[PDB]
């Protein structure tokens, strides 16, 4: 029946974003993408008396040669935000991480089902450009719940409990979180038994709709903090050595680097091990194989993401609200720097959302302009993160390597 | 005539009403005149008079054409404008003459009076009232049926109405090609002569039965065209002619026309240089100074004025083939490159200097550049062009390999015009057995700007220079370069700061700043280069003791 009077922020207009310009084939996909879907009566053309904007792209589904449009609605999410959030947001499973092994589920398809609040279809305005803007390019509105939109698992909530009320009910220890236009579902069952549950569960939806992705959270653990083990020590390899620890010192409060520290000289000298130091790597090496104690996750302030580039296909992240407090340290590993980094981004961001229920701030190693360009070929996952790109300090990639 | 198309819903904004601004008296004749236009305006339509009830008003004043003899109605609505909407935005980006497919037969078509043409919303009418004073403050006022001249919506509104009322007809002929700028219609299409002609009274006769004129049959135009400072045949297209008359004394002003018809000619003319003359565009300059041609300047111009001379052309588009673009070294932080698809025939030029960022090696300059035709090349044709670089695939693969930052080009080839790109250096991955260890350090006086750069060693050396107006940013790229001049070709160095150690630490090879660029050469002239860093104020040895 009716729909929720969906009531922006007070204080703030509707958004405004440039399109992106994107390729011939993106663009092809799009506009047949986009025929049927009005056809569908799932949207509809819009007026020049609507000056609202959202950008837009196509992907491919599992590399999948079947393109998934991609609707950029990060800045209208902001203007949102109290509604979906503070309003009818759905609420974290700190069970979630704990489980087995997860699977996610895409069930975004199902909000083309409820309609959108009328008199709020115009922020949902988006644009298929043209190529070389030969000709002005067609414009279209949603009537229905948007997919990367924050507002419609929201709003499908309701809905989205009472289909699962069966299922939950029958094993009251399967675990499911929502987070836009995808379902995570945890168990202990030993696997072929959740596969099982899982293409069960995919029975319900099914007529609701009006195995898969296997993802172990419980096998994750921080990656730590290594010294090296020598045996000759050099200057240099323990002015390093310090050198690192000083960074360390920095965070993990206990860390301790003085009989070492404390050890004119030549740099490429050789020298031994100190009678009494050696306690200093080995009560170090401790703390260091240890999750940092003082460090605590606040709900209020968002998360932020570093990821810094070590040759060889390897790249290590770091996750913490405030620089030096991590919360979370791990690594990742056609083979071009870009593609990795998108696929470290989207393996970061789902840990993260199983972690919190939120998305981190990036802080991308690169130039805008080629992230900026390039995102889109390696991207498959439904949502897009907030990034921001920087400079890697020099020490810094190395202090994780 | 008023176009039978559809109208746009037009509205305020929210807690806005209409527009109430008192119209101030005019002079005798200028009233006559209003009348005069006014009464013509409302026997077709575009008015309609207005009774004493609409609250609403915005002023009007007339204004003598200097054609003929002729006045013409002028309204500033500034209010009803403030008072408006905002609206899908008309500006997004022109083509480029690049990104055209070649047509056989092409036309251009103007809009009669197009916006008067267009019938603007009636429930929004009311807000366009306007009064024709009388001799002295009896009154008579009128209102808008059509879209007026410069209300606000009027661009989106009209482009969006075309758009539409040649929908159709397009559908009916999927092989032609219309493109609308303002009171324009630019129509293309293979067909020759004979079908041609007839699929345009085709055209005609649809955009009348929607209401809209055209110059007629033997009353267009044809190319060349210009248009946005382009000349656009049928085949090739080029900007427009740009001249340079003669001249021994140039002003600031002149210069800076100059330096702008000169960009915009690169589009297309491979070989143009600016950078000369952008130097002479140096200083808080007052336009209507004149400046001596430094030599430099002078010789540009010509090879400038030279390869002027020529008439040159790009070519169109040809969907089925790829696109090459090779990139040049033209000279210390410039770079030129061409596009196209066959033999040498460019289909545009271009260059770029952008060179933003404190310290810079030509392969990021060069990788950049590719950045910047990338995208450039995906707007205009939709796709990304094979790459032919004056760089080693090796030189690159070593470096954005022990590089940090992530990169990545598309598909490109190496190509031997002899400006190569190269690493003019490189430090050392360990440290280096039988070399002086240099703990180098620069401070200063946070208030006063004087410190001292000094450096021991392993050896029993010692030093320690003078320095003036110095930042730790600055003293600290003064203990490593003096550590440069006092050692061999082999050396161990070692600072604190990570500043001096990022900056070098990035095999650059040449920067805004003199000190850093010297600190380049004695690199460029050494053989072995170990940089370490340490916990700056620690007890660590070497950089204790330094510490004095
Ligand atoms: O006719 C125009 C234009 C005229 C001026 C500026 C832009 C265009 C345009 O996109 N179109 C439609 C596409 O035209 C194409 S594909 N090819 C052309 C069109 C017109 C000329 Br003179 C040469 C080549």
């Amino acid at each position: 029946i009716e729909t929720v009077p969906v009531k922006l922020k007070p204080g703030m207009d509707g958004p405004k974003v440039k399109q992106w310009p994107l390729t011939e084939e993106k663009i092809k996909a799009l506009v047949e993408i986009c025929t049927e879907m009005e056809k569908e009566g799932k949207i509809s053309k819009i007026g020049p008396e609507n000056p609202y904007n959202t950008p837009v792209f196509a992907i491919k589904k599992k590399d999948s040669t079947k393109w998934r449009k991609l609707v950029d609605f990060r800045e209208l999410n902001k203007r949102t935000q109290d509604f979906w959030e503070v309003q009818l947001g759905i609420p974290h499973p700190a069970g979630l991480k704990k489980k087995k092994s997860v699977t996610v589920l895409d069930v975004g398809d199902a909000y083309f089902s409820v309609p959108l609040d009328e008199d709020f279809r115009k922020y949902t305005a988006f644009t298929i450009p043209s190529i070389n803007n030969e000709t002005p390019g067609i414009r279209y509105q949603y009537n229905v719940l948007p997919q990367g939109w924050k507002g419609s698992p929201a709003i499908f909530q309701s809905s989205m409990t009472k289909i699962l009320e069966p299922f939950k009910k029958q094993n009251p220890d399967i675990v499911i979180y929502q987070y836009m236009d995808d379902l995570y579902v945890g168990s202990d069952l030993e696997i072929g038994q959740h596969r099982t549950k899982i293409e069960e569960l995919r029975q319900h939806l099914l007529r609701w709709g009006l195995m898969g992705y296997e993802l172990h959270p419980d096998k994750w653990t921080v990656q730590p903090i290594v010294l090296p083990e020598k045996d000759s020590w050099t200057v240099n390899d323990i002015q390093k050595l310090v050198g690192k620890l000083n960074w360390a010192s920095q965070i993990y409060p206990g860390i301790k680097v003085r009989q070492l520290c404390k050890l004119t000289k030549a740099l490429t000298e050789v020298i031994p091990l100190t009678e009494e130091a050696e306690l200093e790597l080995a009560e170090n090496r401790e703390i260091l194989k240890e999750p940092v104690h003082g460090v605590y996750y606040d709900p209020s302030k968002d998360l932020i993401a570093e990821i810094q580039k070590q040759g060889q296909g390897q790249w290590t992240y770091q996750i913490y609200q405030e620089p030096f407090k991590n919360l979370k340290t791990g690594k990742y590993a056609h083979t071009n720097d870009v593609k990795q980094l998108t696929e470290a981004v989207q393996k970061i961001t789902t840990e993260s959302i199983v972690i919190w229920g939120k998305t981190p701030k990036f802080k991308l190693p690169i130039q805008k302009e080629t992230w900026e360009t390039w995102w889109t070929e390696y991207w498959q996952a439904t949502w897009i993160p907030e990034w921001e790109f920087v400079n890697t300090p020099p020490l810094v990639k190395l202090w994780y390597q | 005539p008023i176009s039978p198309i559809e109208t746009v819903p037009v509205k305020l904004k929210p807690g806005m009403d209409g527009p109430k601004v008192k119209q101030w008296p005019l002079t005798e004749e200028k009233i006559k005149a209003l009348v005069e236009i006014c009464t013509e305006m409302e026997k077709e339509g575009k008015i309609s008079k207005i009774g004493p009830e609409n609250p609403y008003n915005t002023p009007v004043f007339a204004i003598k054409k200097k054609d003929s003899t002729k006045w013409r109605k002028l309204v500033d609505f500034r209010e009803l404008n403030k008072r408006t909407q905002d609206f899908w935005e008309v500006q997004l980006g022109i083509p480029h003459p690049a990104g055209l497919k070649k047509k056989k037969s092409v036309t251009v078509l103007d809009v009669g009076d197009a916006y008067f043409s267009v019938p603007l919303d009636e429930d929004f009418r009311k807000y366009t009232a306007f009064t024709i004073p009388s001799i002295n403050n009896p009154g008579i006022r009128y209102q808008y049926n059509v879209l007026p001249q410069g209300w606000k919506g009027s661009p989106a509104i009209f482009q969006s109405s075309m758009t539409k009322i040649l929908e159709p007809f397009k559908k009916q002929n999927p092989d032609i090609v219309i493109y609308q700028y303002m009171d324009d219609l630019y129509v293309g299409s293979d067909l020759e002569i004979g079908q041609h002609r007839t699929k345009i009274e085709e055209l005609r006769q649809h955009l009348l039965r929607w209401g809209l004129t055209t110059p007629d049959k033997k009353h267009q135009k044809e190319p060349p065209f210009l248009w946005m400072g382009y000349e656009l045949h049928p085949d090739k297209w080029t900007v427009q002619p740009i001249v340079l008359p003669e001249k021994d004394s140039w002003t600031v002003n002149d210069i800076q026309k100059l330096v702008g018809k000169l960009n915009w000619a690169s589009q297309i003319y491979p070989g143009i240089k600016v950078r000369q003359l952008c130097k002479l565009l140096r200083g808080t300059k007052a336009l209507t100074e004149v400046i001596p041609l430094t030599e430099e300047a002078e010789l540009e111009l010509a090879e400038n004025r030279e390869i002027l001379k020529e008439p040159v052309h790009g070519v169109y588009y040809d969907p089925s083939k790829d696109l090459i673009a090779e990139i040049q070294k033209q000279g210390q932080g410039q770079w030129t490159y061409q596009i196209y698809q066959e033999p040498f025939k460019n289909l545009k030029t271009g260059k770029y200097a952008r060179m933003r960022g404190a310290h810079t090696n030509d392969v990021k300059q060069l990788t950049e550049a590719v950045q910047k035709i990338t995208t450039e090349s995906i707007v205009i044709w939709g796709k990304t062009p094979k790459f032919k670089l004056p760089i080693q695939k090796e030189t690159w693969e070593t470096w954005w390999t022990e590089y940090w930052q992530a990169t990545w080009i598309p598909e490109w080839e190496f190509v031997n015009t002899p400006p190569l790109v190269k690493l003019w250096y490189q430090l050392e991955k360990e440290p280096i057995v039988g070399a002086e260890t240099f703990y180098v350090d620069g401070a200063a006086n946070r208030e006063t700007k004087l410190g001292k750069a000094g450096y021991v060693t392993n050896k029993g050396r010692q030093k320690v220079v003078p320095l003036t107006n110095t930042t730790n940013q600055k003293t600290e790229l003064q203990a490593i370069y003096l550590a440069l001049q006092d050692s061999g070709l082999e050396v161990n160095i070692v600072t604190d700061s990570q500043y001096a150690l990022g900056i070098i630490q990035a095999q650059p090879d040449k920067s805004e700043s003199e000190l850093v660029n010297q600190i380049i050469e004695q690199l460029i002239k050494k053989e072995k280069v170990y940089l370490a860093w340490v916990p700056a104020h620690k007890g660590i040895g070497g950089n204790e003791q330094v510490d004095k």
